[PDB]
């Protein structure tokens, strides 16, 4: 990971906001930026020192200080809502790029929303043939930043486990899924099964048992 | 009114080969540098390789990940870009995209050979590098868990497992029933087979009466499947 | 065909090194000048060119807390740097350097000095006073360039963290002083009399054209033959010692008077007066202690009381060769 970045930032409208782009090469190379929405081709934001292409609007200003390529946006609108990517030099002056790891902006359209957690145990039908995969369930939240954790017991597992990329709801809400891939030994194995869900630094917790 | 398209898309069995071709005009392109960019599903893009012009002798340049494994050549008489991939391994799917490529340089802030900025972009090709082949789904009932809640909202749906390519467009009471049905969409084992579960928002007052039954109907396989779903 | 990016690109990156290192020489030169006219002895026993180097120290201390580059390549650290050694090229090795006077700082300690040995370098009393004064001085110039630099450090931390009040504000500055330098050294320079009329005004011209010329020889000391042995950086060093002889040849050459003569020789306000500026800009702008106070205390742990001992030491005898 040559580039680093913020996950996931929430702002609310005409409230401006900041996208933070570090990494080492930096110093000695600018940076450059990219809005991605979804199923959409990414268009050049801006790059070198105050270079913008002409046609975007005027609300998208960067500055480049130390190792940090800050882009602030002035007034997110309904359409400023994506991905934000940052490329440079990998290398302190070497012939590649690189690009960051992910910046996904998200304009406040609905007060947040606690999701609705389920979890199913693993149902004897899938039993019988040697599989046991646990079904978490997350749909009904806002905005669209969820990390799946399962814990086996106390103890952690990640061996199996699967989570899709949350997506849209018919109420403009988000919804997602995770799978634990397990074998029937090892689910009778630990006393209980969780799959913890973080929003916005508030958690909710699911506990399955045999 | 510039463009870039990308064709050669398709589904390629790992180790095998696929050439990726990009029309483009509209502007200078014996003279404009080219830069292959990908994006795996869901996640974030990643750099591929650049080609230069007849500033170097077109020139190359390759990920980490990539060198020795690619191969990136242009011709300058049928205005297109072409991209050669051998050896393919399974992180090499996503989207592909070929995106033309500025240059910039402050005389006097900066450092040699300054940073790149991608003018544009092109719409996109898809390539899914997968182990797997046609297969008929499986039906699981997801049980609602008879001591689940009793006066609450229950859930209960299916579990749609082991189907290939997409979609499954899982049906519920043929129709009949539509009380809050979400169809959640696929998850990427291992083993490369999608599977999803969808589920009707159901009362706790089920009490049997309310009767859910879930059709699931594969056409890639033909193959169509029902399951009904009842609590433990 | 049209060009060639990598390479036009590395031309342009050179051709912004020699005009940034060229500038900042010729913009030192003036204040290094400027205090030594201002020495004004009162107090200050050494005084005199004392002062610039502690300036050039304390300005080098804004610096320092965002070269990074020069202090991790004198940290064996951090494989994927390959950066630029010397960042803020205008400003590390040329407004800070040039001031630096490390050659001039030697000779005024041997000065000071004067012949130690009188008539026997056995005898107690005077090479006691001798050896004396020039560790004085010596701890003096160097433990002050030191505190500079720390002051610099700290007050470089202390503006640092309350606001940057944009950076750009002082590029603009900088850049109206390179204007203003650039239309001083046209039309006063051009408007003279062609045998550079005496005064005040040619006492500074040879200077300025000489000193640019040494700051470009130590700039490309200071990157060529650099980091070629570990942890003995050798190119300050070696621009050191060849302006601390070449100092110390050419004021033998005008103080020492070998055959009596050459004073004579130098009565005309020409030959002396190129030695002189050559004595101001050359030798001034091929030492630096800025980058000695650098390769210092500033990093390179343990092992800089070897380069700083070995450095001094290695200059002290050569001017001690010249004097035989």
């Amino acid at each position: 990971s040559e580039l680093t970045q913020d996950p996931a930032v929430s702002v609310a409208l005409k409230q401006t906001v900041t996208i933070t782009c570090r990494g080492d090469s930096l110093r000695s190379h600018y940076a450059s930026w990219y809005q991605k929405k979804p199923g959409q081709a990414p268009v050049l934001l801006f790059y070198g020192k105050n270079n913008r292409p002409s046609g975007i609007p005027d609300r998208f200003s960067g500055s480049a200080s130390g190792n940090r390529a800050s882009l602030t946006i002035t007034g997110a609108q309904a359409e400023d809502e994506a991905d934000y990517y940052c490329s440079s030099r990998d290398k302190s002056g070497s012939r590649l790029s690189v690009f960051g790891g992910g910046t996904k902006l998200t304009v406040l359209s609905q007060p947040k929303a606690a999701p609705s957690v389920t979890l199913f145990p693993p149902s004897s039908e899938e039993l019988q043939a040697n599989k046991a995969t646990l079904v978490c369930l997350i749909s009904d939240f806002y905005p669209g930043a969820v990390t799946v954790a399962w814990k086996a017991d106390s103890s952690p597992v990640k061996a199996g486990v699967e989570t899709t990329t949350p997506s849209k709801q018919s109420n403009n809400k988000y919804a997602a899924s995770s799978y634990l891939s397990l074998t029937p030994e090892q689910w009778k194995s630990h006393r209980s099964y969780s799959c913890q869900v973080t929003h916005e630094g508030s958690t909710v917790e699911k506990t399955v048992a045999p | 009114e510039v463009r870039l398209v990308e064709s050669g898309g398709g589904l390629v069995k790992p180790g095998g080969s696929l050439r990726l071709s990009c029309s483009a005009s509209g502007f200078d392109f014996d003279n404009a540098w080219m830069t292959w960019v990908r994006q795996p599903p869901g996640k974030g893009l990643e750099w591929v390789g650049r080609i230069t012009g007849p500033g170097e002798g077109w020139s190359v340049d390759y990920a980490e990940s990539v060198k020795g494994r690619f191969t990136i050549s242009r011709d300058n008489t049928k205005n297109t870009l072409y991209l050669e991939m051998n050896n393919v391994r399974t992180e090499d799917t996503g989207y592909y995209f070929c995106a033309r490529t500025g240059k910039y340089y402050d005389f006097w802030s900066g450092y040699p050979p300054g940073e790149e900025y991608f003018q544009d972009w092109g719409q996109g090709t898809l390539v899914i590098v997968s182990s797997a082949s046609t297969k008929g789904p499986s039906v699981f009932p997801l049980a609602p868990s008879s001591k689940s809640t009793s006066g609450g909202t229950a859930a209960l749906g299916c579990l749609v497992k082991d189907y290939f390519p997409e979609p499954v467009t899982v049906s519920w009471n043929s129709g009949a029933l539509t009380s809050g049905v979400h169809t959640f969409p696929a998850v990427l084992q291992s083993s490369g087979l999608y599977s999803l579960s969808s589920v009707v928002t159901v009362p706790s007052s089920s009490l049997g009466t309310q009767t859910y039954i879930c059709n699931v109907n594969h056409k890639p396989s033909n193959t169509k499947v029902d399951k009904k779903v009842e609590p433990k | 065909g049209l060009w060639n990016w990598f390479d036009i690109t590395n031309w342009l990156w050179y051709i912004k090194n020699l005009l940034n290192i060229v500038h900042g020489a010729i913009w030192g030169v003036l204040v290094r000048k400027g205090l030594m006219s201002l020495t004004t002895y009162s107090g200050s026993f050494l005084s005199g060119v004392i002062w610039a180097n502690f300036a050039a120290c304390v300005v080098m201390g804004l610096a320092i807390d965002g070269e990074v580059f020069w202090i991790r390549l004198l940290e064996e650290k951090d494989y994927p740097n390959k950066g630029a050694i010397p960042v803020y090229t205008g400003l590390t090795t040329g407004f800070c350097g040039t001031v630096s006077s490390f050659s001039s700082v030697i000779l005024e300690a041997f000065n000071k000095a004067a012949d130690t040995d009188i008539g026997v370098r056995h005898h107690y009393p005077n090479g006691a006073y001798g050896i004396m004064q020039f560790l004085a001085v010596i701890l003096a110039q160097f433990g002050l360039s030191i505190m500079g630099f720390h002051m610099g450090k700290q007050f470089s931390a202390v503006v640092d963290n309350y606001l940057p009040l944009v950076t750009k504000r002082i590029y603009k500055v900088l850049e109206l002083t390179s204007m203003i330098l650039g239309v001083v050294l046209v039309v006063i320079t051009c408007i003279l009399i062609g045998v550079k009329k005496q005064g005040s005004w040619r006492s500074w011209t040879f200077s300025m054209l000489f000193a640019p010329f040494g700051a470009l020889l130590r700039y490309y000391l200071s990157k060529f033959l650099n980091n070629k042995v570990s942890n003995f950086p050798l190119g300050t060093f070696t621009a050191n010692f060849l302006g601390t002889l070449l100092l110390a040849v050419f004021t033998l050459l005008a103080r020492g008077k070998l055959p009596g003569g050459k004073g004579h020789i130098v009565t005309n306000t020409i030959a002396l007066h190129v030695l002189e500026g050559l004595d101001d800009g050359f030798c001034g702008g091929l030492t630096t202690v800025s980058t000695f106070v650098v390769e210092l205390f500033g990093l390179k742990t343990l092992f800089s009381y070897r380069y700083g001992t070995i450095s001094i030491l290695v200059c002290f005898a050569g001017v001690v060769l010249i004097l035989g």
